[PDB]
């Protein structure tokens, strides 16, 4: 079998 | 119990009143609590009409609700301090007025959506820790409403947050029939309601089905009853006149049945009928010899004790009628499981495929009592051309093995082969693993053509005198499909050249065995 | 050993203790003076129920170790890439840790590798050829012994295939210790049910005619697993005995309890509870032999004479540990029901039957593997038995080509002339129906003999035949008798019932004509 490739992100911010 | 609204339900309702509230109706002093309920199923089943009337038929304070995920905040520590809020009255209550302190009532709404990162695990073990914590809380109740159960998490449908575990699904026809009778007693009270319209009609007709569904179904035939007195075109009107006197007939239900809703679930399809268009005729004493024949081999498999497996093997020429016999034969078997394995089914297939669909059509066979299969092409199963030759040998040797197992103990299987190439199989070695054969000829003899003919019924006399001038004083050789190709065929023309074209193509296909 | 619950391996355990925990009892000090290490791990096959990871715990145990951590190997891979080494390397990192704080002063540490064969194979030598895991292996390989030293870990291998395992995990440096987990013998089974009987006995549950030698007795091919099994099925069938008698009768409870004590709840659960795994079968001879064996003439007591005689010399014979028989006959004759009688007359411990009606759709390499895995579990035994049927329907053979397979083929012929390990014995019968076939493909030196199946031939042994049978009346009988007389016949047994079976279906009058009738549209001469 082959490894599964690499991928990206998304992100999420936060206030205080 | 259809008092509140809801039909096919009543028997939920009483597991309901008999595990929640049998101890708070329970004299006290035998006593001297549950605290959690989950309800799910397919959407609009009733659930929310259930947490409703819950909150209502108990006298105690008015129940809060959430709706969906309003604790979240964009601020540190808010989501927290919004659970917090809710449980002040219960704490206060159970601090100050002890045993005798009034129930409280939670209802939590899609509560999947903030039980399942810093927000979210933060919230589930503060709602965790507030249900069931070191302060143990005997007047509270929560519930929640899912129609994803299986993204919950684990940790809230342990014993003493989560007890009450219940399911709602689609109701049967009695159901069925309460949800219509409360959909329709108010058109009845009022006499708004045809008279040729039968609620048993509907009920029976509306399979699979939900309440929703129903009510919709319900609007819909108001609809159109309602447009009647309505006109467009330049401008909106309401008629009045006519409008005053509205009555809801079997057809405006039967039409918003046909288009407006729809039951939303899949449909079965079947072919067995497809394999005999044209029905059985009797031309001739064969027939009923190999159905005699059929009727011993299915007696001798029905009263067998140690024959509980049977083969049989039809062989004919092409054109000749092989598959419609072998179906009748199953057909008046009258066998419980009865199934046809045609090479239709499988265009474009490779080996394991076929291979593992005639597995899984036995497998299925093996599970009744007493079971008929019959196989029809075998040639087109196990692809064959005369050059080379070529053929798929898997198929064979799956054939060939399948055709002497025998079924757990004390069943009984019947199979039939239907093919039109003896010799072929007679090389391959296979003929041998049948226990018997039989013989499906052609039409030998110009007496029998003519009965054909009669019992069809396309000639009338004047031609059929011809035909018989023609073809009585000699011996044809063709079968009963191209018979029915070639009637159709010289059909077409104009009446003056039809016997003709219909003698001459006979006389085209004539040949001699 | 049997006092931490472990009975029949007291020399795997003493052999194990010398060369691998000497020097962790041994006093501080002279083990310094000499300056050697300690091992760093071993290896345990065997047949699975056996005992290994039992014996992996306690090992865990005596040595005042802290918990073990248990691994399984197919679970540790991942399809995301460094996701596999990932779960690897997390295993040595409080061991790590450990040392790196205390140095010499610190704990023991244990890892426990199960199915360890499923994540350690040969690495592929050829480029281009590199096998799917072998990121694995290599991040294994230099966890275990690496430029960085541990001093204060045991990693323990558990599999029942060591000969998949790649070479370089096994060099003295690493996992040096091999060892054997068989099937008990008599003394190792008493010893189990000593240890598995000893509640009970404490208790006062047992009876006074309860002899656990005969039971040791009776259990031939059982693993540690199937008695614990038995015991407890006993036990639940005692107080199912106990609650029918009370259910039944106003019996004072006394001599209910009294009834308690179990002598014949073994001898039942025996029979219709337990099904050994290395033993033998009898729900398969109901299958092959449906309608019994008569005798109609000689040559069935000739075939079955010829089968003791070669049971007797597998048995008893020391230069010849392996034997081979085929039987051969025309088609219908009957050698699938004598193979197996003789099977089941030779009262071996191990009997099994490979047939091709368990591998309809299989490929050819499939088939090769379930043959390999019957012949493998036979080897584990000490008296073994295994039953080649249709040897023409395991080979696709078709007379068209001809075609079949050779892989199977090569397969049969290598495995007609392997022996098990020294000590142990096998006969093997294979049953075909075209002999000039396997002629041809040069099969038929591989066997040691061969015996032939013959059909009825004569009238009078087809009366015979009808006689056993008991389906036809006295004037029937004479009728039949007067009109075949003539020895002239050719006909098996097996289409001899078909053709009964297809006679009776008609009208009590037209019988006799429709049998005789079917007879003659028979053969009646080779
Ligand atoms: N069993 C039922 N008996 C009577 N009315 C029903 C029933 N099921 C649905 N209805 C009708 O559907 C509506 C009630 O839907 P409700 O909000 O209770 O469904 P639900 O299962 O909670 O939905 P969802 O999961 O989609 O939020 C009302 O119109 C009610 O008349
Ligand atoms: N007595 C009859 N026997 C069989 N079929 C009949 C008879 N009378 C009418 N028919 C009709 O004739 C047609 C028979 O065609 P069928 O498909 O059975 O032929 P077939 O021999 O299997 O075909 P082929 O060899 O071309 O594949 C069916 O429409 C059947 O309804
Ligand atoms: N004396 C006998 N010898 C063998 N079989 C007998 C005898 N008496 C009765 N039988 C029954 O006859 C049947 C023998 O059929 P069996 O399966 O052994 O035949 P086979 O030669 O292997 O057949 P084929 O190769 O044609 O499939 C079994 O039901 C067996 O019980
Ligand atoms: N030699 C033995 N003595 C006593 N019990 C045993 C023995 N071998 C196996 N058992 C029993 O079998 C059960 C499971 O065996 P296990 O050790 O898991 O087999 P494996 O070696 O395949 O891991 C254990 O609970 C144990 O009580």
């Amino acid at each position: 079998m082959a490894e599964d490739a690499d991928m990206r992100n998304e992100l999420e911010e936060m206030q205080r | 119990f259809e008092k509140m609204g809801i039909g096919g339900l009543d028997k939920e309702f009483s597991d309901i009143f008999r595990r929640a509230f049998a101890s708070r109706v329970f004299p006290p002093e035998i006593v001297e609590h549950v605290k959690g309920i989950l309800l799910y199923g397919p959407p609009g089943c009733g659930k929310t009409l259930l947490a409703r009337q819950i909150g209502k038929m108990l006298n105690a304070r008015e129940p809060k609700v959430v709706n969906g995920p309003e604790i979240l905040n964009k601020y540190v520590g808010e989501s927290e301090a919004n659970i917090r809020k809710l449980f002040a009255d219960a704490e206060e209550e159970q601090r100050r007025l002890g045993a005798n302190s009034g129930l409280h009532i939670i209802i939590f709404d899609e509560i999947d959506a903030i039980c399942k990162t810093g927000v979210h695990d933060t919230v589930v073990n503060q709602l965790l820790s507030k249900i069931d914590g070191v302060e143990q809380l005997n007047n509270i109740l929560v519930i929640g409403m899912t129609n994803r159960p299986d993204l919950i998490d684990e940790a809230l449908l342990r014993p003493g947050r989560l007890e009450v575990k219940m399911e709602i699904g689609l109701p049967d026809e009695k159901g069925r029939l309460q949800i219509l009778h409360i959909h329709t007693a108010r058109m009845r009270g009022h006499q708004l309601l045809s008279a040729d319209v039968d609620i048993k009609e509907l009920a029976v007709e509306t399979k699979n089905f939900s309440g929703a569904e129903l009510e919709g179904l319900v609007r819909a035939a108001q609809s159109t009853a309602m447009n009647r007195h309505i006109k467009a075109s330049t401008k909106v009107e309401v008629d009045m006149e006519k409008a005053e006197s509205l009555q809801v007939t079997r057809g405006d239900f039967l039409a918003s049945l046909e288009n407006d809703i729809k039951p939303a679930f899949g449909t079965n399809q079947e072919d067995y009928a497809s394999y005999i268009m044209n029905g059985i005729i009797k031309w001739g004493d064969p027939v009923t010899r190999v159905l005699d024949d059929g009727e011993l081999l299915v007696q001798q498999t029905k009263n067998s004790d140690r024959t509980p497996l049977v083969s049989v093997l039809l062989e004919g020429p092409p054109h000749s009628g092989k598959t419609a016999l072998a179906a009748k034969i199953a057909e008046e078997s009258n066998f419980p499981f009865i199934k046809i394995c045609s090479p239709d089914k499988m265009i474009g297939f490779s080996e394991t495929a076929k291979c593992q669909a005639m597995k899984k059509i036995f497998d299925d066979a093996y599970k009744s009592q007493l079971s008929c299969v019959v196989v029809d092409d075998i040639e087109r199963l196990l692809d064959y051309v005369p050059i080379g030759p070529r053929f798929s040998n898997l198929v064979l040797q799956a054939l060939l093995v399948l055709l002497k197992k025998a079924p757990p103990q004390g069943r009984k299987l019947l199979i039939i082969g239907t093919t039109s190439r003896k010799d072929v199989l007679q090389e391959m070695e296979m003929l041998n693993a049948f226990s018997t054969t039989i013989h499906v000829p052609n039409i030998a003899t110009g007496e029998q053509l003519l009965e054909a003919l009669e019992l069809l019924g396309n000639f009338k006399d004047k031609e059929r005198t011809t035909i018989a001038q023609q073809v009585k004083g000699k011996k044809v050789w063709i079968g009963i499909k191209k018979l029915l190709m070639l009637i159709e065929m010289s059909l077409q023309m104009d009446p003056e050249y039809r016997v003709r074209k219909f003698l001459a193509l006979l006389r085209e296909e004539g040949a001699s065995p």
